């Protein structure tokens, strides 16, 4: 049970500024295709594009040669924390924390560092695995 | 290692005005602060987690603010039950740190206190000692005078007495005398009276026994 | 429904050793990573130590006081999480909780003196008058966790704080108000696994 709202993580502990500068956009999308919470402007996902990260987080290394594709746009694959955490270049760009049953999406643009979009998807992600989620 | 400083250090208000501990940080903790309640000899209960998202059965008053390192705790309308120690801790990053605390002292109406006088036990006496204890319950304020009379003279020599802290339901004090004594001693003397006066215009009162 | 509960603590000699414990019930220990946490007996709380789920290998974070002379770790078969607390010093004596995440549940605590005394278990004697109470005399060192067990809906327990500091005594008192029972039970708890009983039937 949590009272916490999920809409009150991704607007408070991911799309907060860290040195003056914010994400994009930003979701929390279960292992289901089914998004658990998400910000305004983050895009309309499509089913196989989940099965296809997923099937990266069973098997480090299998989305590279592809590509991760998130609301139609590809993604090269930065792939780091094997099941862990996975990453994506597109110029922009993407990480994906995988909880232990949802995966934590933000997105971020310049100017933002990408260590910055990082630091923040992933503590929100340990947050939820040691709760639980 | 983000540090926590908290303020206000000792806050006292009656029941009913707005108080407001504030906890900032050493660097940004992103909304990762929780906020604690400890009322004395209890462990600490979850107020407020993630700055602002209050948790189970918390009342209302309590109120999350804050980003970035200024984060605070608002009670308005404090109730006798918000009296305790406050305490801030964040989860961005090991060490996970606290703040110093806040003693939240809220003062509430004159109650009166309900004395109780209690006869040395049969385990006790076995043991060869003595001890008549005297519980005196439900009363603020704290200020209150504790005497032991036994046959009619004051004795004050083993009169070991405790204060606690404020009952959740109506802020009220209690205190515990204890007179610690030998067997010999108390069967020797007969009378023992436990008196003691607190806002009861100088009558005292007073709780007695034979042996 | 859940319910966090420590053991182990005590009495330790200088340049000793303390392994706590905690064991968890109500909640499924394997999803939920579990914290230590101290409060020195008149200052205020501290962290000690985190160990993180099987998913992020166990990690184990300690503070800085505590980084080279304390460990901790668990067992999710048996549902229990352990520290150990080696190279005991004066500083070290401290209120200890187990604390799980955020802190939404805590547990009851158990502290660490260390001094170069000797324990002496308490003496557990009923009082009844000629409310009720139980009375706690002569034990070292603190604290003593007195619990009231009763039959009676309504029932108040209010704890006295110990008095004397090279020996101690506490009390505690039971307040029911218009309720029909007849047990009325107080256990006392010394750090070092003591449980004594006493009970006070109502004619
Ligand atoms: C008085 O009651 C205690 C505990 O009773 C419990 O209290 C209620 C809240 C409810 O949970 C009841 O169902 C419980 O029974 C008794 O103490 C326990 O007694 C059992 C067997 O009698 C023993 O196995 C336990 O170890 C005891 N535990 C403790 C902490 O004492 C006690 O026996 C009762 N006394 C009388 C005279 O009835």
């Amino acid at each position: 049970d949590d009272k916490m709202s999920w809409q009150a993580y991704v607007d408070d502990h991911l799309m907060c500024e860290i040195e003056g500068n914010h994400l994009s956009a930003a979701a929390i999308i279960g292992q289901d295709g089914s998004v658990w919470a998400q910000s305004a402007n983050f895009p309309q996902f499509k089913s196989e594009e989940i099965t296809g990260i997923m099937s990266d987080f069973h098997e480090p290394g299998t989305l590279a040669p592809t590509g991760l594709y998130i609301g139609g746009t590809k993604y090269m694959v930065i792939q780091g924390e094997p099941g862990a955490v996975i990453r994506g270049k597109k110029g922009g760009g993407v990480t994906v924390k995988k909880t232990n049953q949802a995966l934590i999406i933000g997105i971020y643009d310049e100017p933002m560092t990408p260590g910055q979009c990082n630091m923040i998807v992933e503590r929100l992600g340990d947050y939820l695995i040691d709760q639980g989620y | 290692d983000i540090q926590m400083t908290q303020s206000p250090a000792s806050l006292s208000a009656s029941v009913g005005e707005t108080v407001t501990i504030t906890c900032r940080a050493s660097g940004n903790i992103h909304n990762y602060l929780a906020w604690f309640q400890q009322k004395q000899g209890k462990s600490p209960q979850l107020l407020v987690y993630n700055a602002k998202t209050l948790a189970d059965g918390v009342p209302s008053r309590f109120s999350g603010s804050g980003s970035g390192t200024q984060y605070s705790l608002k009670i308005n309308s404090l109730q006798p039950e918000d009296f305790g120690s406050y305490y801030c801790q964040h989860f961005w990053s090991t060490p996970y740190t606290f703040g110093g605390g806040t003693k939240l002292e809220i003062k509430r109406a004159d109650a009166a206190p309900t004395v109780s006088i209690f006869p040395p036990s049969s385990e006790q006496l076995t043991s060869g000692g003595a001890s008549v204890v005297c519980f005196l319950n439900n009363f603020y304020p704290k200020d209150i005078n504790v005497k032991w009379k036994i046959d009619g003279s004051e004795r004050q020599n083993g009169v070991l007495n405790s204060w606690t802290d404020q009952d959740s339901k109506d802020s009220t004090y209690s205190m515990s005398s204890t007179l610690t004594l030998t067997k010999d001693e108390y069967e020797r003397h007969n009378s023992y009276t436990c008196e003691a006066t607190h806002k009861t215009s100088t009558s005292p009162i007073v709780k007695s026994f034979n042996r | 429904e859940v319910q966090l509960v420590e053991s182990g603590g005590g009495l330790v000699q200088p340049k000793g050793s303390l392994k706590l414990s905690c064991a968890a019930s109500g909640f499924t220990f394997n999803t939920y990573a579990m914290n230590w946490v101290r409060q020195a007996p008149g200052k205020g709380l501290e962290w000690v130590a985190r160990i993180r789920t099987k998913t992020n290998n166990y990690v184990t974070y300690y503070a800085d006081s505590v980084k080279d002379r304390f460990t901790i770790s668990r067992d999710d078969s048996q549902s229990m999480l352990y520290l150990q607390m080696n190279n005991l010093k004066t500083e070290d004596t401290a209120m200890y909780y187990c604390v799980r995440h955020v802190g939404d549940y805590w547990g009851q605590g158990t502290s660490v003196t260390v001094s170069s005394a000797s324990i002496r278990n308490p003496q557990l004697y009923p009082l009844k008058p000629c409310t009720l109470g139980c009375l706690v005399k002569d034990y070292f060192p603190g604290p003593v966790t007195v619990t009231w067990y009763s039959d009676s809906l309504n029932m108040s327990t209010v704890n006295f704080p110990a008095l004397g500091s090279e020996l101690k005594v506490t009390t505690s008192q039971v307040t029911s108000w218009g309720k029909s029972a007849k047990n009325f039970t107080c256990h006392v708890t010394h750090p070092p696994s003591f449980n004594e009983s006493r009970t006070i039937l109502v004619r």
